[PDB]
RNA sequence: CCCAUAGUAGGCCUAAAAGCAGCCACCAAUUAAGAAAGCGUUCAAGCUCAACACCCACUAAAAAAUCCCAAACAUAUA
């Protein structure tokens, strides 16, 4: 598998899949599961 | 390039190539500048500015010679060999 | 086939590249012609042949460009050499200048012509019999032709 | 004719493979750069510029570099190997003072890379830089 | 033009090795020979220098001073005024692998010397083949 | 010219040409280079 | 430092002793090749 | 592609590696040994047609006399063109012995006879160049030849004589007698089998 | 075709031989250059070659005296 980036350089950013499927489920998930998750990223790093 | 070292880039000021490294018809050009970025070329004046201006975006490999007269060399080596190119370079600075 | 053309301005364009006939009669044929049986069947005369290894302006191309076998290269180049001095290519003269127009030349018929017409000498003296001067007729490369005759190719005259 | 008797690889080339592999698994900040015909004097001049900002130069044959990437991930990075080529190897990802001093020789073009295992432009590269 | 010369540090004028070459040239031998007294009386003296001098049309003067020859510096590790004749069966000197190594790290620091690479091991290599080729064994 | 019969390239700048149906050794670096076979 | 004492001495090593697939291996084979040419362009 | 370089370490070099003068003539005269009957210039050579404790030699192609001349020729021209530690020569013919008067003395080469020989740390196309030389200037036809030239060329010989297709050879014509041949032929001819014609021999003949 | 940094002008003899007046050793850094194979310098300085990349192709003689001396001809079935 190749990374075949950089298709243009007028090319409006496109995105992999993989990408794409956390972001819809932050969206879907609750402020309670996103709180939890922002507790820990904190404790990570701040 | 023994050539072009032997007859000195004199009346040229200016040299740029613009190619695409990722497009699959630039490695002439590639060759071309190969040989005019020599220091047996390059020595012969210092009045010659070598400018490589590489970029992605899908466009046609040119290369650009500004003279001191009005004389003005710009040739498209999508289709050109490196050899021929040279030649006609060398054929220009004779004048 | 690349074309360049200047108007400065310099482009190179690929025009109609013509292709080799579908089907040759003998696949596994390391020459163009070991494939098509032409080894030993073909002389100066033959510019059907000849026409497709030459340049437009007469001058022969080069052997990898073509792929040809190195004994049949050199038999081709002397046969195109014989072609271009019996008059058989018109259409390939020499690139002359626009400004430079031939001068009127005195005009004689030839064939078989193995050497340049400028650089051989005259036969003044002839030897005797038994160690003769002969006049060279065709190309000692074109020898391994095949002969329908029962008399071989008489290579000096 | 009758085919010809397969030679087993030199033991230079089942080396060079490993160097390369190594080189490029190891450092994250892979340079693709045309490798100019520069005086000796200025080479290593500029090679020590580039020890100073530790950053490493690396060459290695077509007929070698080739077949490694012909079957590999990183098959995108084969058309920027024509020619005289040569690999800016680093760590980290270091690019604005490379390209600081690449800035006083205009002639030196670069022709790409990968960061982070992503393939990268020059136009990226500024980008990156920024 | 780049000039290669091992003149010593304490002879002020060179005289004859570099009369015709700078003659040749015409650079003023004064001025060159006294350029040499500084370098002379700012490091210890009576050592020989080598030095890589750049000669510019405009007849300007650049010295570029390099750190004294290995053959001089095995020679005083071993303490031997003269070389080996024979360079064969014959050791002139000892030199221990631990002053080799000292004078190793006390001299690639110039760009002259050019030996600029991070590992000193090849360094030793340089000067364990250096001292190979004298009339010099190393022990340790 | 000089009179050779083997024709040796003395210098790199020496080129050997067929004219006028022999061979001969030009040289425009060294014109005493210049051969004629015989 | 350790590998002041890990080090080769008088003999060079031989190219039969230097193991393959090693770049001193073939540092020594090239400069074999180059004795080899300059020993046969002594006459030409 | 790097390829292995051979090792001559081995190879010992004697203690005069230049070739010994030649005095023009012996201080004792000789008698005839061999018979008078006999031409010492015609037909193949009998003896020093093998390599001895050498690697490359100087191979006569035809019959002939050499001269003090064509010694101090060889000699000159080996000695000068050597490298005296690297390599050797040794003479591979009799000083001159056959007297002739009109008084010098000659020594007889016959065709296959190995007139010089070197050995040492060296190549074949080394030592060739100036050996040709030397070739080149001797009477008879000669060539330098390695003791791998030798057999390749002997071998060459045997293997056209078994691929030859002519149904006709010198050798069964003349032995058989098949058109009253022998009439015109020499007894020698039978041994010689047509390659030796006078002083002269032919390696293109089967 | 392309290209060539450097441990060092490798040590002894030599006014000095510094790669190439001579003798011994012939290691060694870069990724890759022989303590240098051929020229050239009083000695230096320099031009090549082998070295790395680039992938290109690379396959041997003649003359003389009244006036040359058959005519000629490569292509229809031994
Ligand atoms: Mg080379
Ligand atoms: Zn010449």
């Amino acid at each position: 598998e190749a990374l075949a980036g950089a298709p243009l350089d007028n090319a409006p950013k496109e995105y992999p899949p993989k990408i794409q499927q956390l972001v819809q489920d932050i969206a879907s998930l609750t402020l309670l599961e996103i709180s939890d998750l922002n507790e820990l990223l904190k404790k990570t790093l701040k | 390039a023994a050539a072009l070292a032997r007859l000195g880039l004199r009346p040229v000021k200016q040299v740029r190539v613009q190619f695409c490294p990722f497009e699959k018809n630039v490695e002439s050009t590639r060759t071309f500048l190969q040989t005019v970025s020599s220091e047996k070329v390059r020595s012969t004046n210092l009045n010659c500015s070598v400018i490589a201006d590489v970029r992605h975006d899908g466009s046609e490999p040119c290369v650009d010679v500004l003279f001191g007269d009005g004389h003005r060399l710009i040739m498209r080596g999508a289709h050109l060999t490196a050899l021929e190119m040279l030649t006609a370079f060398a054929s220009h600075i004779r004048a | 086939f690349r074309e360049v053309v200047e108007t400065t301005i310099i482009e190179g364009r690929i025009t109609a590249t013509p292709k080799e006939s579908p089907n040759p009669p003998n696949p596994s044929g390391q020459c163009p012609i070991c494939r098509w049986n032409l080894k030993h069947k073909y002389n100066y005369d033959d510019v059907l042949l000849l026409s497709q290894f030459i340049r437009p302006h007469g001058g022969m191309l080069p052997r990898k460009i073509t792929g040809l076998c190195q004994e049949e290269h050199r038999k081709i180049e002397e046969c195109v050499k014989m072609a271009h001095r019996a008059g058989l290519l018109p259409n390939h003269r020499p690139r002359l200048p626009e400004g430079v127009v031939p001068k009127s030349k005195p005009q004689l018929n030839r064939y078989l012509t193995r050497w340049a017409p400028g650089s051989v000498k005259p036969i003044y003296k002839k030897g005797p019999r038994w160690n003769r001067v002969r006049m060279p007729v065709g190309s000692p490369l074109l020898r391994d032709n095949v002969c329908y005759s029962r008399t071989p190719w008489k290579l000096y005259h | 004719s009758p085919p010809s008797p397969p030679q087993e690889e030199i033991g230079l080339i089942r080396l060079l493979r490993r160097e390369i592999a190594a080189v490029f698994q190891d450092n994250r900040m892979i340079a693709v750069c045309q490798n100019v015909a520069l005086s000796a004097e200025d080479k290593l001049l500029m090679r020590h510029q580039l020890r100073k900002h530790k950053i490493l130069m690396k060459v290695f044959p077509n007929q070698v570099l080739k077949p490694f990437l012909e079957d590999s991930k990183y098959q995108n990075l084969l058309p920027l190997f024509v020619g005289h080529n040569m690999l800016l190897v680093s760590e980290e990802p270091k690019v604005k003072e490379m390209v600081r001093i690449l800035r006083t020789v205009p002639f030196l073009p670069l022709l790409g890379g990968c960061i982070d295992d992503t393939i990268l432009s020059r136009q990226g590269f500024i980008n990156y830089s920024k | 033009g780049v000039i290669r010369a091992i003149v010593r540090a304490g002879l002020a004028m060179p005289g004859p090795p570099l009369g015709p070459v700078l003659g040749q040239r015409g650079v003023s031998i004064n001025q060159f020979c006294k350029e040499f007294n500084e370098r002379t009386k700012d490091i210890k003296e009576g050592i020989p220098l080598p030095t890589k001098i750049l000669v510019k049309p405009d007849r300007t003067f650049e010295i570029k001073i390099g750190q004294p020859t290995v053959s001089y510096f095995l020679k005083a590790a071993a303490g031997i005024e003269k070389g080996a004749r024979q360079t064969g069966k014959e050791v002139a000197g000892l030199v221990t692998l631990k002053h080799v190594y000292e004078i190793a790290r006390i001299k690639a620091q110039d760009e002259a010397f050019a030996l600029q690479d991070v590992p000193l091991s090849s360094v030793v290599r340089s000067i364990i083949g250096s001292a190979r080729s004298l009339g010099i064994r190393v022990v340790k | 010219f000089k009179n050779k019969t083997v024709l040796k390239k003395r210098c790199k700048d020496c080129y050997l040409v067929k004219r006028r149906g022999r061979w001969y050794v030009y040289c425009k670096t060294h014109p005493r280079h210049k051969q004629r076979q015989m | 430092p350790e590998w002041l004492f890990e080090m080769n001495l008088g003999p060079p090593k031989t190219l039969e002793e230097l193991d393959p697939e090693s770049r001193e291996y073939w540092r020594r084979l090239r400069k074999q090749n180059i004795w080899r040419h300059n020993r046969l362009s002594k006459n030409k | 592609t790097l390829l292995p370089v051979p090792s001559f370490e081995d190879v010992s070099i004697p203690e005069k590696p230049k070739l010994r003068f030649i005095e023009r003539a012996p201080l004792v005269p000789k008698v005839r040994r061999e018979p008078k009957n006999l031409s010492d210039i015609r037909g193949p050579s009998t003896e020093a047609t093998e390599f001895t404790e050498g690697n490359f030699a100087i191979l006569a192609l035809g019959g002939g006399y050499l001269h003090w001349g064509h010694f101090e020729m060889m000699r000159l021209t080996i000695n000068r063109s050597m490298d005296p530690k690297n390599m050797f020569a040794i003479w591979r013919v009799p000083a001159p012995f056959k007297p002739i008067t009109r008084d010098h003395y000659v020594t007889p080469v016959k065709a296959g006879r190995l007139v010089v020989e070197m050995g040492g740390r060296c190549e074949f196309e080394e030592v060739q160049g100036f050996l040709d030389q030397v070739a080149h200037k001797l009477p008879f036809a000669a060539k330098a030849v390695s003791r791998g030239t030798l057999e390749k060329m002997r071998k060459d010989q045997e293997e056209r004589e078994r691929n030859n297709q002519n149904p006709w050879t010198f050798e069964r014509i003349a032995t058989a007698n098949m058109l009253g041949i022998r009439k015109v032929l020499s007894p020698y001819d039978l041994t010689h089998k047509g390659k030796y014609w006078g002083k002269f021999y032919m390696p293109k003949r089967v």
